[PDB]
């Protein structure tokens, strides 16, 4: 990165962070022009550059080449006993589309000395899309209920020359949908998940206006504040969980594997909350939930798909999303 | 006659008109009749070094007279300190007198005199001695070839004169603004002169340790470095860059110097790039060479032969670089 956790930043320098430097700057390299820092050079603005997703592929597969150097997983690796993956379906169609999203400037404006301020917005298109509800149908042969956690991936099928991709070149494109602990009861029994309760995802910052009319109205009235059900502001936004995809609708696999709960959450409990947030950002002061390695079970090679097609408690289907213009 | 006066006059006699042989006819009949292997007890190391050098030389495995001569040349180099190593034995001055005397009609008068000059200065018989300067010695090395070619004019019509020299360049390039510093005569006796105190090239088999020789050789040529940067700074210039194996190495040079024998010094022209020198190293040699010895610093501590550290996050360390740069 390089954190302050680096055991040896004299050898091993700063590669990511100055490398943002490095690259912020390409406009004014030596400083002769006066040109403050680049948008590179800011985690507000960053991803505003194309740059930006050049430079972190690059540096993506620095770690790649780590994680590329494991064993495959086995079957025995993979296998959750006793837990199948009957069927995985959805509840609604996945479509996205642009709405319009205003926010104020009134910070961004110099305030005359007793002159009153005026309501000054922006107003945005952002993408967005339609709720939807996952419907996984699991069978736990095992003679008890157990916890479970369920991973959703959203994967490609095809690259941009309608080449179908193989599992190994598929794995390191897909997103993360999902991430959740469950009690599967013994029995087939469907799970339902709903799209807004994704663990990857967190809804659209409350307003600076809200929270001054909600403080304000709670202090002068005396009155107890409570802001508990508002979420992080760390995770992909709700609005951004799917793909633009296109209007003529794109296929997609839908992969999911479920894997042992016990194992996953131990030392973390499975019944405690972790947040709304946990499969990037984390759980506010706490401990990482998920022992498994970050991107489990798509994070070492699979030369052989064979060794995912013979695990019960993995499946994948295809899945259409479609864009409304 | 191991008085500072006779030794002092002994090698005058010995470094006067250093291209032909010698006019003295004390110095002749001791290069006629002079054995160096005919006493061992002359010498500290029981007459060893004299040994070595005679089969070279019965061997006719030296350079010619009449020849240039680089201490960078391995084989030149290694044939020069082999005298040095036989006048760096000798015990009493007639030893050293007459090796000297009997070695300058037999070997390459530029590594003689190098090893006459670096024999007197590491040697306790040369206390006392001072060495003339060498641009009186071999002036080729220390003067234009317009000069010199007056000079010749001036023996071959018999008639004595003094000659101004008026530095390398035109006007029209701007490093000839500073050539008043590099083109010093005692500029360059310094260089040299630190060098011969400081030789790359010394073993503490010789007889004693040269203390911090490492740091003194950062350090001398720093001061180089900087003292040039205030004559650029004084005559409206930017500090040098610095060089770059991979990058153009943007002023050239013409010396307009000659050797005595070998031709006229080498030009460089402007804003060339490296490329590799055969019999010496390729270009990608030296950025490797350069980052093994960054790796050495960054690492905080040198690699020794069988792979232990060699620390140097210490006051010495700057010392140890020296040593391997
Ligand atoms: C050489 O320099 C001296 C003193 O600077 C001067 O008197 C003499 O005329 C010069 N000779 C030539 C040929 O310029
Ligand atoms: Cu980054
Ligand atoms: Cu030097
Ligand atoms: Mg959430
Ligand atoms: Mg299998
Ligand atoms: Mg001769
Ligand atoms: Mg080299
Ligand atoms: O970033
Ligand atoms: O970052």
């Amino acid at each position: 990165e390089s954190s302050m956790y680096s055991p040896n930043a004299q050898y091993y320098g700063s590669l990511h962070n100055t490398a943002h430097v490095m690259l912020g700057r390409q406009g004014d390299p030596h400083g002769k022009f006066n040109l403050p820092p680049g948008v590179m050079e800011h985690f507000e603005t960053a991803t505003r550059d194309p740059s930006f997703f050049r430079l972190h592929k690059y540096m993506d597969n620095i770690f790649k080449k780590h994680t590329d150097s494991f064993p495959p997983y086995t079957h025995d690796d993979l296998e959750f006993a006793g837990m199948a993956v009957d069927g995985v379906a959805i509840d609604g169609e996945l479509i996205t589309f642009f709405d319009e999203f205003q926010y104020s400037l009134i910070n961004a404006v110099d305030s005359g000395e007793s002159i009153e301020d005026v309501e000054i917005n922006a107003r945005v298109h952002r993408l967005n899309h339609k709720e939807f509800t996952y419907k996984i149908t699991v069978s736990n042969s095992i003679g008890s209920d157990h916890l479970a956690t369920f991973r959703i991936f959203l994967c490609p099928i095809e690259d941009n020359n309608g080449i179908t991709l193989t599992l190994d070149k598929a794995r390191w494109l897909c997103i993360e949908l999902d991430k959740f602990f469950q009690k599967v009861p013994s029995g087939t029994h469907t799970i339902h998940r709903s799209s807004k309760d994704s663990s990857v995802t967190v809804p659209d910052m409350p307003s600076f206006h809200s929270l001054k009319e909600q403080a304000d109205n709670a202090v002068n009235g005396g009155h107890d504040l409570d802001l508990s059900a508002y979420e992080r502001s760390c995770g992909i936004p709700d609005r951004m969980l799917l793909p633009k995809s296109k209007p003529e609708g794109m296929e997609f696999n839908l992969f999911v594997a479920v894997t042992d709960g016990v194992k996953d959450t131990e030392g973390h409990n499975g019944d405690h909350d972790h947040g709304g947030t946990h499969a990037q950002c984390g759980v506010h002061g706490e401990a990482y939930p998920d022992n498994r390695p970050l991107g489990y079970p798509l994070e070492r090679r699979i030369p052989d798909e064979r060794v995912f097609d013979g695990v019960p408690n993995i499946k994948h289907v295809v899945v259409k999303i479609v864009h409304h213009p | 006659a191991s008085s500072t006066a006779h030794k002092q006059q002994d090698i005058n006699h010995l470094l006067d008109k250093i291209y032909e042989d010698t006019k003295y006819p004390d110095l002749q009949e001791i290069a006629k009749n002079f054995n160096p292997l005919g006493d061992t007890s002359m010498y500290n190391d029981q007459g060893a070094a004299a040994e070595v050098l005679m089969k070279e030389l019965n061997d006719h495995r030296l350079l010619e007279q009449h020849h240039w001569y680089s201490l960078f040349n391995a084989r030149q180099r290694e044939e020069a300190l082999m005298l040095f190593a036989v006048l760096n034995q000798c015990k009493v001055w007639y030893c050293f007198r007459n090796n000297a005397a009997y070695f300058r009609e037999q070997m390459n008068e530029g590594e003689f005199v190098y090893a006459l000059y670096v024999g007197v200065i590491h040697s306790k018989l040369g206390d006392g001695i001072v060495l003339p300067p060498l641009y009186e010695i071999t002036p080729h090395m220390f003067t234009n070839s317009e000069v010199i070619d007056k000079a010749y004019s001036a023996k071959m019509t018999q008639k004595a004169g003094t000659f101004n020299v008026s530095f390398t360049g035109t006007k029209k390039n701007k490093e000839q603004r500073v050539a008043y510093f590099g083109e010093d005569i005692g500029m360059n006796i310094h260089h040299v002169t630190w060098h011969m105190d400081f030789p790359f090239w010394w073993q503490d088999s010789y007889g004693n340790h040269l203390d911090r020789k490492g740091e003194l050789f950062f350090w001398v040529h720093h001061q180089l470095t900087a003292r040039f940067d205030f004559e650029r700074l004084s005559n409206w210039l930017d500090p040098v860059d610095e060089l770059h194996w991979d990058r153009i190495i943007r002023e050239g040079f013409a010396p307009l110097t000659s050797y005595k024998y070998g031709g006229e010094f080498p030009v460089r022209p402007d804003n060339i790039h490296f490329e590799d020198v055969d019999g010496v190293a390729h270009v990608h040699d030296m950025e490797i060479t350069e980052n093994r010895i960054y790796e050495a610093i960054d690492h905080g501590y040198i690699t020794a032969t069988d792979g232990h550290t060699i620390d140097i996050r210490q006051p010495k360390g700057i010392e140890l670089l020296g040593d391997i740069i």
